[PDB]
């Protein structure tokens, strides 16, 4: 079960079922996704897969992504969000990750847009 | 002469003692302190479990009583408990009393 407030004591927050053993969660840098770090049941074996599963905000499920290895111990972003580190079993992983950015080109102008600090 | 604190549905209540007749009373705004106003004209500021912390005179005392005070709600707490959605609500046989 995972759970999402407006702030600490928001008593209607976002509600998510992840189908999965949770091992930690993690928002990226940009506030914009959350991933769930975890394993899940295998579907013809008693034998658990590792899986990250990504998350918008308002809970819903972006992706999907297998790791190889006995457990996935711990996830974190890198500082500029196109990296996700994954600790398992004696390994770190290294997702790279390709932002579904707000941008688009018209007529040799490039439209780039982003969430900013002070507005 | 006596201001009766409790939190709900606990089985008692703390009736606890008062110099004067305590005409408005009002939480901080974080809920830690409880301010009561006296007809004595003495405001005092009480904590949540009823032990009293501060004092202060108006010159003059019982010639200016106190008839209502408010503590200001601009802090971050005023959009705690502005988040809800609940569909329903708590229902009961009959009214219950509660002791002390």
């Amino acid at each position: 079960r995972c759970q999402i407030m407006r702030h600490e004591n928001d008593q209607n927050p976002v509600l998510i079922d992840t189908g999965m053993y949770v091992v930690g969660i993690q928002w990226n840098h940009m506030g914009s996704v959350l991933a769930v770090a975890g394993f899940q049941k295998a579907a013809m074996q008693d034998k658990d897969v590792n899986i990250v599963q990504f998350y918008t905000p308002f809970g819903e499920h972006l992706g999907t992504l297998k790791v190889p290895g006995k457990e996935i111990s711990a996830l974190s972003w890198e500082g500029g969000g196109l990296k996700i580190a994954l600790a398992v079993d004696s390994f770190i992983y290294f997702a790279n990750i390709r932002p579904n950015y707000k941008w688009g080109y018209c007529s040799n102008t490039v439209v780039y847009a982003y969430t900013r600090p002070d507005r | 002469s006596d201001f009766g604190l409790w939190s709900p549905e606990q089985k008692s209540v703390s009736k606890h003692k008062s110099s004067s007749k305590i005409i408005c009373c009002s939480w901080t705004n974080d809920g830690q302190y409880l301010a009561l106003g006296m007809f004595n004209g003495i405001i005092s500021i009480r904590n949540k479990n009823g032990e009293e912390k501060v004092k202060i005179e108006r010159p003059g005392g019982s010639l200016s009583p106190i008839w209502s005070i408010c503590w200001n709600p601009s802090s971050r707490w005023e959009s705690f408990w502005m988040n809800r959605e609940n569909e329903d609500a708590e229902d009961v046989i009959v009214n219950r009393y509660i002791q002390e």
